[PDB]
């Protein structure tokens, strides 16, 4: 009966960009849709580089080689450099 | 009034300085679209294959030394590529009435492949 | 506007010229 | 007190929600700590370019909440977005607004 | 200029057996800015595998590897 | 004398107008029971007796809407291709005869 | 039921081509699209009575023809 | 040192040239053809057995699942053709 999906955090993170927006729920499965694919795309490529490379984990690194081999241009540059001050704030705060 | 200057020398003497049968068009063509169909050899020269990929890869990585056997596979995969899309081509050609394909014949192309 | 030529019309030969 | 992963990461999306799917995901046999953090701070930020684009759409269209329209502008106007989301359709889009300059008269 | 290498009567070639019988003239300078857009797309992620292994150099089996992920598999090189 | 004349928007002004209508509407074209009824004889081939959500014929036409009306798209293009502003049967398939289902 | 590929009328056939942006829909091409509808839904609802079949289920769900659609390439987004 | 071993079918699709086309042998070229082929192929049919799984929230490849995805992909003919002697051979390990 429970259902995950990534409401409320997009929510947030649409009010952290416009406190002031409403949102469909149509266009929220939209959007729920949307990220689910394009973290499969992500952890599916991660996956296979391991496999290629003969390793057994997904490192951090991984899903670098990853986002900048999937998202295209520029999407990816602003992506790495967030993901990897996400993954220094991770760290920072352990 | 404008003025240009082309010689591009503050000074001259540079050098002198311290420091019978013939076939009809397209019988030919025809003999020889069957001869490079029949044949599945490699089109473009390698070496000057090798160096695109030279010149080009550089500017992803410096240093990049590349297997043989892959300059191989970007001319394999490059030659199969183009002659896919000269197919196409020849049909987004042959669709208006014509039998000479060009440019914009395969801007098109590439739209419908929605390879652009 | 069109641009002028790189050699002059008078000897065929280039250098600093009136357009 | 327990805090969360993603208060540590600094982040909205769920860090540990994309660890459990990562593991159950099977993509890979093991799987270290900092792959879900990456890959929630990946999400969140192409949640957010994407829903920024939607933000300008729809104030444009002068309507408060977010249709699954605008989605379909955000992405097809821009070309990154277009390139991801490319051989995807979104639902109740339309399409870009777009008519030929030989179909315009004269 | 590397790119001028691929010269007329090879993309002439190309054109033959892509069954075309009269090249525009003009094409010959369109197939090479398709051709290096194109290249540049494989060698690029042929070289995001290739410091994926801290390899320095590249292999065929990246290349046919790049490939798989574009779409347009190649058999007869590995993998 | 001075017989009358109705105002006929001339061809192709009543086209680009509702062009301009439809570009806008976001709804669903092909009506929802005559396409559902398209699935039912277009399934009962693979299946007896699939019963369907209301929600798949919903999908299963967004998806097709959408297919179709990226084709026509090309198809077009391939219409002006011959300098022609009408389409034909071929364009339709010189366009699936690149996309490679053909 | 039968032949009712003739629902997805004309003057629909149309609607959709205008959408895309047609000016000038030549006859004969109500008649291949219909065609061209019949071939995709075809693909698309026979992979989803393939994945119907696999759960066991009869309801034809929503959810394959979503997956369905992925298979294909044509990934759909707002149901799942 | 000696080299790894390099996985490969290949002493196996000969089995099968041999089955088809008795006095018929292969070029190395072919060969390496013949493998990237079987791996590729494998590789497609065996992740769609993977998703069919998890979609139906159930979590082991068995036979059903994948006699369901070679129908998936392998079109047409080939894959009647194919479910036919994968059901036969599937019995006949069962057999015994
Ligand atoms: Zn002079």
């Amino acid at each position: 009966t429970r259902k995950e999906s990534y409401a409320i955090y997009v929510y947030k993170v649409l009010k952290q960009v416009h406190p002031d927006t409403g949102i469909s729920s149509k266009a929220m499965s939209i959007m729920n849709s949307f990220v689910n694919d394009v973290f499969e795309r992500i952890a599916g490529e991660a996956s296979r580089l391991a496999h290629y490379n003969k390793r057994s984990t997904i490192t951090s690194r991984e899903i670098q080689t990853a986002v900048r081999l999937l998202l295209p241009g520029e999407l990816a540059k602003h992506a790495v450099s967030e993901g990897t001050k996400a993954v220094t704030k991770y760290t920072s705060a352990k | 009034a404008r003025t240009k200057q082309t010689a591009r020398k503050s000074t001259g003497g540079k050098a002198p300085r311290k420091q019978p049968h013939r076939y009809r068009p397209g019988t030919v063509a025809l003999r020889e679209i069957r001869r490079y169909q029949k044949s599945t050899e490699l089109l473009i020269r390698k070496l000057p294959f090798q160096r695109l990929v030279r010149e080009i890869a550089q500017d992803f990585k410096t240093d990049l030394r590349f297997q043989s056997s892959a300059v191989m596979a970007l001319q394999e995969a490059s030659e199969a590529y183009l002659v896919a899309l000269f197919e196409d081509t020849n049909l987004a050609a042959i669709h208006a009435k014509r039998v000479t394909i060009m440019p914009k014949d395969i801007q098109l192309a590439r739209r419908i492949r929605g390879e652009r | 506007d069109f641009e002028n030529e790189d050699f002059c019309s008078a000897c065929n030969q280039s250098g600093s010229f009136l357009c | 007190k327990a805090k969360t992963r993603s208060s540590r990461a600094g982040l909205q999306f769920p860090v540990g929600r994309v660890h459990r799917l990562l593991r159950k995901g099977n993509y890979a046999e093991r799987v270290g700590a900092g792959a879900p953090v990456y890959l929630a701070a990946v999400l969140e930020y192409l949640t957010a370019e994407i829903l920024e684009l939607a933000g300008n759409a729809a104030r444009d269209n002068k309507k408060t909440r977010i249709i699954p329209r605008h989605l379909q502008l955000a992405v097809r106007n821009d070309e990154e977005l277009n390139k991801l989301l490319g051989r995807v359709t979104i639902a109740q889009g339309g399409v870009l607004p777009n008519i030929q300059s030989v179909l315009l008269p004269k | 200029d590397n790119i001028q290498g691929i010269t007329k009567p090879a993309i002439r070639r190309l054109a033959r057996r892509g069954g075309v019988k009269r090249i525009s003239g003009l094409i010959y300078e369109e197939t090479r800015g398709v051709l290096k857009v194109f290249l540049e797309n494989v060698i690029r992620d042929a070289v995001t595998y290739t410091e994926h292994a801290k390899r320095k150099t590249v292999t065929a089996m990246d290349v046919v590897y790049a490939l798989k992920r574009q779409g347009r598999t190649l058999y007869g090189f590995g993998g």
